[PDB]
């Protein structure tokens, strides 16, 4: 339709043009070149007399003599349709694969609107995923937004992939079939490596899980800025697959640390305040909207469980990215270099993994009645454990009593047998077995955290 | 002692460096307020 | 009235033009949608609109019309068993008109307009009254829900409709003053409705967490603060109060806390029983929840409404327990305005107002006789969240040295596994002396002595702790390792409850009190064990230790006698060996 | 400077330890560094009423000189506000003292002038009539908490760790109300008691003081945990 | 062209007025003796220039001219051996005309124009091509050098010179479109160069030096850093990385490292012998050295030349090792450019769009199948210094 | 302006054993002395002037927690020259300045003392300046630099503190007057953190 000219200032990924007066704060407009290539950009500060456009690409060669800006939609919305299920799309998405354009059966606002809390339904379902740590101690549940705190040389991606491959409900601690849950995946990238790509892709091709799944992409070498649209996009393809068409969908948003990075850029290039560590302070909110959509709606069907993986620098835990995530998501599980040298795969520690939604769906005809007391004991032992790893290394080589000996003996154990695991999957039951086996070694009367029946029940 | 000492300093200098930038950044904000309202004098 | 249009809209804030005669902080409607605004700055005739919800999809030159009332929740009978948005909108009706989306452009009513109610009057017409003098008692659940004169109204009655069902809106009282009292009455938020006068407190705010009731504790007018990094139980220790406090009204309100933790209390809470009736415990409950996900500015609104609610109930006569879940986000929220309106800030970028709007809040009330001559208490135990772990950070610290009763919730404690473990070598309450009367009489006449001896070990125990980490537990001999271990058990068993164990997660004093006397004994006799000639070494490995162990688990019913059994078992089980 | 007369006199307090080991001399400032939750206030208001200079032991007529306790706290809670007034009225001594006490909530502005009031009022006592005053200000943590806000709005750039640049100065002047001045016989005692947040002796607000006020009398947990009262250590402390 | 003049000068920043429709990011000669800058900000009519030279002594009023073309390197044959430095001027010729100093602002050609060459056309007139095809081989050292058609150029062929002695200038291949498909072509540093597909790595890239290799190898494409304080290996482990190999060419671009720090690089090198075909080692090198005191900003340019040279070469089948050592330098570059252009920093002064460009610099490397359907892989081995 | 600095090579008496025999300073020397207080540091300062080796005493610090600054004032007249039996104050000049005193007062304070010393110096005598509270000296400097918006640097004392601090010391040594004689300007640097 229409078409503006009146630029005055270009510099960074911020654009400026005057006399516009009939856009809206949050509008996909265009950046028609004076050469033939269109680009897209956002109306993020509209005044009476000028406004901000936010170039969604690199800028190159643009003028101060032609150029056209053009209102595409008032408010950003993208289509969706259960059609797509085996596609690729880039940043904003313009399907990439050489196959046909899309067909929408709706348009939906990309922001979405957050869930009415009354509309939330109580989460509960427990799933089997394999890799003890989770499946005993912290245990994923359909709807826990969990994120796996990762370092770097630690293998971030790999561990994710198992989950994509063994996640499955129990159908027997519940009364339904298995032809009531297969699964679905919606992957997204936000600037990754290429080598991280292919590793990813082949494990969808080798399970042949590649279809029935949409994966958006954005390598880390594409335009900078489009880092801040893409996440949401996929999540909005998530509400759609979740709510009206019924599915259970595990969504992987691997890596978020590039997120805030790009985020930062717009931030300060405008003028907003810093607010700890120079990440723009309104961060909290923007990082509400990404994780917070998910959950399980009322008297409905479906599920949106998000696992995104942070990659905070160093093994710090106060770099403000994983910081705010902490409040935001419920609980987390950490990989740590701490283990990694020892070669135990896939490392995890229990020691700082919480997992909030857990006292729901456990034991009560949902796992063995031993669970509640299992975890805190086994947990606390290990806590107790490594503690004397220190006191030992100071006083002597040992000077421990023969009570305390038993403790240290279990240290090496715990880590080594149990938390180590092959690709070899496990079951909820076989896990537990092992579990008792490490409680076995400590002599009774040391396990106060378990109650007298349960202890002897399976000693 | 001479080591854990050696850590502590490291905290100090970095805790401090944090705020140099604080001010310097903040400074610039003032510049804006005054430059900006110098042409809300108008004319 | 006063009306203009959008000049500059960009971010949660807007600048309208063509405006004058505004007043500070005033509700408005902006956009064709109408959204709920606030006047927060003026500059000639242009005004900074602060816009309560979202934005997006706006054009310049759209309505901007003030009504000139500055915020207020419209308070009256029937509010419990609900949930409320940041300007007290009942999401039920909302959900009923939307689906599953909090959508802008919404208007409803605060108190529903349908239900009518059984009236009763007190005063006869042709009588005189002054401010906040009670008028009618409409019953409401296990409560008696009085109605007052709205403060600062005085005059003389002229009619009174007698008993029968009657509407909320209704004028059910007429005056010879041409005035009309109707059921509810609207009251601002920025103000702070008086009371007859201010008075000292001394009644303990029971709470049933041993750790909040034998060590640190709180006065009824109490003010306190609870902090701790992410993953620290910050929320869950407010959960318990919400289901085991000891007063008329829990008014749990959290701003910036996720759905999941809210909704849960809306599906569990129906099926439980109060310690003060027998009914669905949900009667003493508010929830003005306004989760992180929602708008920006609402996060500011939210609190001051639930402060006011805290007055409103007190007012009728009861015993308010208000607790704000996670007030710190509020700071962040306040400061997000700031940024866009260009106010230079003080440290860590918070706009200098941290004190300004903090300090008014927390001072608010406790045991204050009303206009109605009732005993009014405002109990607030503020939750906060730092963003580091550095308690050095301003927004945190400013809480201390504005309120008393500080509890700190250690971080490295909790990673292991306890709850709601706190550092008691951080913490400190002030309220603890003026509790002595009530304790003496109510509980036991010798209790405070028996507790100080517990702190006698407990705070002294660090005395040895350090030396342990300087040369092991090795070469600390025997009056030495006595204590260490005594105390070891003291936190292993007297300081860790749950909020999930089916029972044992609530206690009466007298029960707790009990546990606590045992241990003293055990210390005493042990002291005389080693001095006599034997050793702890085996004493640890006595069977009788573990009985002191599991101990907490039995319930009350058994409790007397449980406790009596060990009262025999001690004196025999020392002298023998 | 010339006018001032070197101290030489003595003052009892009525507390023991802070007279025996480390003795509040007359015409002297001195402050009680409290911790976060150790009970300052009480140890305040005792030493409010209790003191009476005995001139007796030195030799001279008793009622040649009377005693004025001038007291000012701030950032007091409705709670605190009452612990004073109860104690004060108890045996009474309100009838030999002046109040000043700027509520917590109360506007932040007036806060700033607040002490300066009770300081200047103190002058009028000793210089125009001779008297022996004891000024006791309290919680100067608040004094700066509150301070900052003012400066933060009125403009300036805050210096080191906040606490607006001109602190040194501003704080200085709220302490030169002390000492005897030749000829004139009456004088001012300062004891301002405040609390640190970082529980140190390095955070500026106390540190600063410690350059211009002349000693230090701390309170430790140790004592207080074991339950004593009023816990004033020995060794950290020295005038 | 478009004309203009100056507005303020600041350090190595320069602003200009009188522009209108100056394009964003270009070759901008300004300065009477020329300077060849790069357009960052375009404001109004007032073009922010960047300048890669000591701006010592400009007045106010000089011409400002543009070419409407980004900064770019001539790529073709005639590469290997020689110095080219950051702004791509082959020092050789400079050295030769101007004594012993860098006399700023001297303009020169890049890749030569007079050496003769034997050409074999390998394709006949009127036939088909996709961009990126080879038209002919040429004798370049012990190498089957190829003359790659520029991408995004295609057309039939009107004629094709037969064998003979030539300079590169000469159009060898006239396209059937009346388009003189010259030997070499200009492809701006910014951007990369498309490829048919990136193909997984799996083949070792050794380096031979034990420890470094046997235990912590790297894959054939891939990337790895060398952080490290001063006073340890950095300056000379790379050197030994270069002098031994496991791939063909070595395009080495240091940045701001001292006179001796790459002196030695040059002079010793002609004496060692390739362990891949034998022969003197200059035959597989590219020098993009860079004096420490060089124009501050010109380091930012310098790295980017390097990497784009590598792709070009890669498309000719080979395995290219590029190890521009010292990204801390690059840092410094932007660290200054910000300050001029007045932007609120982030953490320790670097502009926030650091991993903006950084990311890509690491990305482009890899192993692929090109338009010619040829294997090839640019490897990058980064060194950093905090 | 003065005409020739001259090399140090001239003793300086102070009579104190430990002072000269082990750690001389030389006349025109320039020293510094820290010394936590509550530990007898003023003692020295007193004795200093008492014997000296010069003949003109200028003592001037500036700011020092009230009472102790008054001590100087009082004990000064009591002490008497032990070289003529004349009252000590006679050949003396004191500048004082107490904490509270106006900001830019204090900043100038030293400099004052420095100049005045030069004057007397110029007359051919041998002089003896003392100053203390150099540590506090910087204080004012911070303050001024607070009210002028110039970033700090280092710990918190603005940068000039490697110069004005410098110059305070340079001016001294063995000047030769324009009057062709010799005049002593040793400064001994109290500091105290
Ligand atoms: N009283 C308790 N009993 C058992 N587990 C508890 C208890 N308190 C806390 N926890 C456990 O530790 C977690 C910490 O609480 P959490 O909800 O993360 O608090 P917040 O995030 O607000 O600090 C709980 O979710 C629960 O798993
Ligand atoms: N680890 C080593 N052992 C012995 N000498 C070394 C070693 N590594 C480098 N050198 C010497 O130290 C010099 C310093 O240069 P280099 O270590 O490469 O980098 P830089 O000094 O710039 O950090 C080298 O030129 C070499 O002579």
């Amino acid at each position: 339709k229409k078409e503006y000219t009146g630029i005055t200032y270009i510099s960074g990924p911020l654009l400026f043009v005057e006399n516009a007066k009939d856009l809206a704060y949050g509008a996909i407009v265009d950046i028609k070149d004076g050469t033939g290539r269109v680009r897209g950009g956002q109306v993020i500060e509209v005044s009476e007399e000028y406004a901000v456009i936010q170039v969604f690409e690199e800028t190159t060669g643009l003028d101060l003599a032609t150029t056209s800006v053009s209102l595409v939609e008032d408010v950003a919305r993208l289509g969706v349709s259960k059609e797509m299920l085996g596609r690729r799309f880039n940043g904003i998405g313009k399907p990439i694969d050489g196959l046909p354009p899309i067909t929408p059966e709706k348009r939906l606002p990309i922001t979405g609107l957050p869930l009415n809390p009354v509309a939330r339904r109580k989460p509960e379902q427990f799933i089997q995923t394999g890799i003890s740590t989770i499946d005993v101690m912290n245990t994923l549940v359909r709807g826990q937004k969990l994120p796996i705190f990762s370092g770097s040389g630690l293998p971030a991606n790999e561990i994710a992939a198992q989950i994509a491959r063994q996640a499955t409900v129990r159908p027997d601690l519940s009364g339904e079939g298995e032809k009531e849950e297969p699964f679905a995946v919606v992957f997204a990238a936000m600037g990754i490596t290429q080598r991280e790509l292919s590793y990813f892709i082949q494990e969808f091709e080798r399970t042949g899980a590649l279809s029935r799944s949409v994966l958006f992409l954005n390598k880390a070498d594409d335009p900078t800025i489009e880092r801040i649209l893409t996440p949401r996009m996929a999540l909005t393809v998530a509400e759609y697959l979740a709510f009206e068409h019924d599915y259970h969908v595990l969504v992987i948003l691997t890596d978020m640390t590039n997120y805030c990075e790009a985020l930062r850029e717009i931030g300060a290039a405008r003028e907003e305040i810093p607010g700890r560590r120079g990440y723009p302070g309104y961060m909290y909110t923007d990082l509400a909207t990404i994780y917070e959509r998910a959950g399980v709606v009322e008297g409905k069907k479906g599920s949106v469980t998000q696992i995104p993986i942070l990659s905070m620098p160093d093994d710090d835990r106060t770099h403000p990215i994983p910081d705010l995530t902490g409040y935001i998501t419920e609980g987390q599980i950490q990989l740590s270099r701490e283990l990694h040298r020892k070669g135990i795969y896939p490392p995890i520690d229990p020691l700082p993994s919480l997992s909030r939604l857990m006292n729901n769906g456990v034991g009560k005809g949902k796992t063995r009645e031993d669970h509640k007391q299992v975890s805190d004991q086994l947990y606390s032992a290990y806590a107790n454990g490594v503690d004397i790893r220190k006191l030992v290394a100071i006083i002597g080589e040992d000077a421990l009593t023969e009570n305390d000996r038993r403790y240290l003996q279990f240290a090496d154990a715990f880590e080594r047998f149990f938390i180590n695991q092959g690709q070899q999957n496990r079951s909820i039951e076989e896990s537990l077995q092992i579990a008792w086996a490490l409680l076995s070694m400590l002599p009774q009367g040391e396990l106060k955290r378990i109650s007298k029946d349960h202890i002897g029940k399976y000693y | 002692i001479p080591g854990i000492r050696a850590q502590i300093r490291f905290i100090q200098q970095v805790l401090e460096q944090r705020e140099r930038e604080d001010t310097f950044r903040l400074k610039r904000i003032k510049g804006k307020i005054e430059a900006r309202e110098a042409e809300e004098e108008g004319g | 009235m006063i009306q203009g249009v959008i000049q500059k809209i960009a971010g949660p804030a807007v600048i309208a033009k063509g405006m004058l005669g505004a007043r500070m902080y005033d509700i408005c409607k902006v956009g064709e949608e109408g959204l709920v605004g606030e006047i927060i700055r003026l500059d000639g005739d242009t005004a900074f609109v602060q816009v309560y919800e979202d934005t997006s999809g706006l054009k310049v030159g759209e309505p901007v019309v003030s009504t000139g009332l500055p915020l207020a929740v419209e308070l009256g009978p029937g509010m419990l068993n609900g949930i409320y948005d940041g300007i007290q909108r009942p999401l039920e009706r909302i959900r009923e008109k939307t689906g599953i989306y909090i959508t802008r452009g919404v208007v409803v009513h605060a108190l529903d307009r349908e239900k009518k109610w059984a009236w009763t009057p007190m005063v006869k017409p042709g009588d005189e009254v002054r401010g906040g003098m009670v008028l009618g008692t409409v019953p409401e659940f296990g409560f008696t829900h009085k109605i007052l004169v709205p403060p600062d109204v005085r005059g003389r009655v002229k009619e009174v409709k007698p008993a029968g069902e009657y509407t909320v809106e209704e004028p059910v009282v007429v005056l010879e003053d041409g005035t009309e009292l109707k059921m509810y009455h609207t009251w601002p938020v920025r103000r702070a409705r008086p009371v007859q006068r201010k008075l000292d407190p001394n009644t303990p705010f029971l709470t049933g967490m041993r750790i909040l009731d034998v060590l640190f504790p709180v006065a009824m007018g109490g003010t306190a603060a609870i902090p701790g990094p992410f993953g620290s139980g910050k929320t869950v220790t407010q959960q318990s109060l919400a289901k085991w406090s000891n007063a008329d009204v829990v008014v749990y309100v959290g701003c910036g806390e996720r759905g999941n933790e809210m909704t849960d209390v809306l599906v569990e809470f129906p099926e439980l029983t109060d310690p003060k009736t027998g009914g669905p415990l949900m009667h003493r409950t508010v929830l003005i929840a306004n989760t992180s996900n929602m708008p920006v500015a609402a996060r500011e609104a939210s609190i001051y409404v639930g402060v006011t609610i805290a007055e409103y109930f007190r007012d009728q006569g009861f015993s308010v327990a208000l607790m704000a879940d996670s007030t710190s986000r509020w700071a962040e929220a306040l400061r997000e305005i700031s940024s866009r309106l260009e106010e230079m800030p003080a440290e860590e970028g918070y706009p200098p107002y941290l004190a300004a709007r903090l300090a008014a809040f927390y001072e608010r009330a406790g045991k204050v006789i009303t206009l109605g001559g009732e005993e009014g208490a405002v109990t607030i135990v503020g939750a906060v969240s730092p963003p580091g772990g550095d308690m050095s950070e301003p927004v945190t610290q400013s809480t201390l040295r504005i309120v008393g009763a500080f509890w700190r919730l250690d971080a490295s404690l909790a990673f292991r596994r306890h709850f709601p473990a706190i550092n008691w070598n951080g913490s400190y309450s002030l309220f603890t002396s003026a509790l002595d009367p009530w304790y003496r009489e109510n509980v036991a006449e010798d209790y405070p002595e028996l507790r100080d001896a517990i702190s006698e070990l407990l705070q002294r125990e660090a005395g040895l702790q350090e030396i342990v980490q300087l040369v092991g537990p090795d070469a600390l001999q025997d009056a030495e390792r006595l204590v260490i271990e005594v105390g070891r058990i003291i936190r292993e068993d007297f300081l860790q409850q749950n909020a999930y164990h089916e029972v044992d997660a609530y206690c009466s004093m007298k029960k707790a009190y009990g546990i606590m006397k045992m241990i003293l004994a055990f210390y005493k006799e042990a002291e005389a064990a080693i001095k006599r000639g034997v050793s702890i070494d085996e004493i640890l490995q006595l069977p009788v230790l573990e009985r002191i162990g599991r101990a907490r688990y039995v319930s009350e019913e058994e409790f007397p006698a449980y406790f009596e059994e060990a009262m025999k078992e001690i004196q025999g089980a020392f002298k023998a060996l």
